[PDB]
């Protein structure tokens, strides 16, 4: 019963190059013909290239050739695919796969499969907050809305205000968008005497926004 | 080099119906073609090799056909298990094409919905139910609300969806509204809103009571 | 063990496509096992099991249906051992071709197919096909190759294939192949018989 392990999930940048294994077991590994297969999103099935059974040599495709190297290890009885620079079209799930061959020097199709592997370039995707005031035992608050990715940080009059302080979790709205609220419980005559400033931080943009709470 | 054209793109599909894919290769590959199948999630699985043999564990409704340039997959009878993206493969010359997949798809099915009154004898008792059926329904995310009069309700409410069908991949919802008698005779018109994918707009059922 | 064994193929090295060539490993080194490896568009390794017949250890490898990863530079190792699989050294080369892919080329004698002996003879390989190479075959089995000269006013693509004082006489035929596919050979020229008189 040959069966085919492989490597985890590896998150990548571009340029960078990443590594998968493929672990065979059930038979020689010298006699198995171990291919590559790449499953873009949009994309189908793309054989990027195979060893060759017994000697390890590899033929490749064309359109992977220059970026792929496949290597075999018989003492691990592990087959290596290594992508030289990563770019985003590069993202994809990566697998590995037995190709059976029958008379003639032909073969019928890759009957083995392992369970893939998933390679995701970098996303580099972000989109700052937009701070909008919650107005004025009183509350006021600020409203975090639309940000992307998740965490964001807020701190009333730059941290030196932590007393009745509640920090909502964020919720992800209908358009994919984060939005969050923090809240301040405040003596009722202090609206007038007192200064309320947000300060949201929101670090994957470097987006800075400080809003001072007014009561209407 | 050898480019293969794979037909039609997607099947909206229900259970039981015959199902064929085709596939054209650019130039003559023989017999040398293999049809895959591929669950969400998981990996390719083989199912026929040689364009007609077909592997071990493969259900003899599926069968392969064709010769040099043109092929065919036809699975007789389709079942829930059989919903899935299927590809073909040429084995014939080194640059291993694959086809660009035919997606199997379970065939969005708007509810067929129903309102039914409550009873004489159950308004006896002093309680009234008012059900409102959802049949033979995919996918399994609708919305239904009770409306009494124009005015919508919240706490009065609960659901029950039925399991998938085997023969239609259909879910069954039932909302059942339960009032008091004398609250369901302070009001007359009792409505059921049901919005749905396969529902072009929202189908309203209603009764007044009378 | 630097003990190599013999590659044959029957009928020939030279196979129209879609047809089956039987390659041979034998050696009177005694071999339980073979290994045949392919060097090309499509590289693969072949196994069978070794048969024994007087003291000749021998496989009759079969390359299916003739295609263009089938073709290549054949070397056949051997072995004794299954599981380990300890490879001798690589037989002697051999480079099985498909042929039949491209349109036939025109094969001519100057002075002429029949000649006196001692009379120098010169074949000429012409297509209209821009064969970078040809190769001249005598009975089938032969290798000749130059390559050729490009598109002439008239527009055929030409080699010379100088065969010298005649004192042979044998039935000649031409191919024509592409540098870039080297395996991948076209139809055979019509036949021409030198006739030495
Ligand atoms: C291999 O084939 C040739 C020609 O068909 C035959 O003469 C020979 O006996 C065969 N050898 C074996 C070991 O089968
Ligand atoms: C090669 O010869 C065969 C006949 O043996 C013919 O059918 C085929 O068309 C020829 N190939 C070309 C490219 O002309």
């Amino acid at each position: 019963q040959v069966q085919l392990v492989q490597s985890g999930a590896e998150v990548k940048k571009p340029g960078s190059s990443v590594k998968v294994s493929c672990k065979a077991s059930g038979g020689t590994f010298s006699s198995f013909a171990i291919s590559w297969v790449r499953q873009a999103p949009g994309q189908g099935l793309e054989w990027m290239g195979g060893i060759i059974p017994i000697f390890g040599t590899a033929n490749y495709a064309q359109k992977f050739q220059g970026r792929v190297t496949i290597t075999a290890d018989e003492s691990t009885s592990t087959a290596y695919m290594e992508l030289s620079s990563l770019r985003s079209e590069d993202t994809a799930v990566y697998y590995c796969a037995r190709v059976s061959g029958t008379t003639g020097g032909y073969y019928y199709g890759m009957d083995v499969w392992g369970q893939g592997t998933l390679v995701t370039v970098s996303s580099a995707s972000t989109k700052g907050p937009s701070v909008f005031p919650l107005a004025p035992t009183a509350a006021l608050g600020c409203l975090v809305k639309d940000y992307f990715p998740e965490p964001v940080t807020v701190s009333w009059n730059s941290g030196a205000l932590t007393s009745g302080v509640h920090t909502f979790p964020a919720v992800l709205q209908s358009s994919g968008l984060y939005s969050l609220s923090s809240v301040v419980t405040v003596p009722s005559s202090s609206l007038g005497t007192q200064t309320y400033i947000c300060n949201v931080n929101h670090k994957p943009s470097n987006t800075k926004v400080d809003k001072k709470v007014e009561p209407k | 080099a050898i480019r293969m054209t794979q037909s039609p793109s997607s099947v909206s599909a229900s259970v039981g119906d015959r199902v064929t894919i085709t596939c054209r290769a650019s130039q003559g590959i023989g017999n040398w073609l293999a049809w895959y199948q591929q669950k969400p999630g998981r990996a390719p699985k083989l199912l026929i090799s040689t364009a007609s043999s077909l592997q071990s564990g493969v259900p003899s409704r599926f069968s392969g056909g064709g010769s040099g340039r043109g092929f065919t997959l036809t699975i007789s009878s389709l079942q829930l298990e059989d919903f899935a993206t299927y590809y073909c493969q040429q084995s014939y010359i080194t640059p291993w094409t694959f086809g660009q997949g035919t997606k199997v798809e379970i065939k969005v099915a708007a509810p067929s919905v129903f309102i039914f009154p409550p009873s004489d004898e159950q308004l006896k008792s002093g309680t009234a139910s008012v059900v409102c059926l959802l049949n033979n329904f995919y996918p399994r995310e609708a919305k239904v609300q009770w409306k009494v009069d124009n005015a919508l309700q919240s706490g009065n409410s609960q659901e029950s969806v039925t399991e998938q069908d085997s023969k239609d991949s259909t879910y069954s919802l039932s909302s059942t509204l339960t009032l008091s008698k004398a609250d369901y005779e302070k009001h007359k018109v009792y409505a059921c809103e049901v919005t749905h994918q396969g529902l072009s707009s929202p189908v309203t059922k209603s009764f007044n009571r009378g | 063990v630097h003990r190599k064994p013999s590659l044959l193929a029957h009928p020939g090295r030279l196979v129209k496509s879609e047809e089956t060539v039987i390659l041979q490993c034998w050696s009177d080194v005694r071999f339980e096992h073979f290994l045949l490896h392919r060097e090309g568009k499509f590289k693969d390794t072949l196994h069978l099991i070794g048969e024994h017949h007087d003291g000749v250890s021998k496989a009759n490898f079969s390359i299916g249906p003739m295609m263009q990863d089938l073709a290549g530079t054949y070397r056949c190792y051997g072995s004794v051992t299954h599981s380990p699989y300890q490879l001798s050294a690589p037989s002697d080369p051999l480079d099985i071709v498909i042929t039949g892919l491209y349109e036939k080329p025109s094969l001519s004698a100057q002075p002429g197919p029949t000649v006196l002996a001692g009379e120098s003879v010169t074949l000429s390989c012409s297509s209209r096909s821009s064969y970078d190479m040809y190769h001249l075959s005598r009975e089938g089995e032969a290798h000749e190759c130059r390559f050729s000269a490009g598109p002439k006013v008239n527009g055929t693509f030409q080699a010379d294939f100088p065969l010298g004082p005649a004192t042979h006489g044998g039935t000649y035929r031409c191919f024509g192949s592409f540098r870039d596919s080297p395996y991948e050979w076209s139809n055979s020229s019509d036949p021409l018989l030198v006739s030495v008189i």
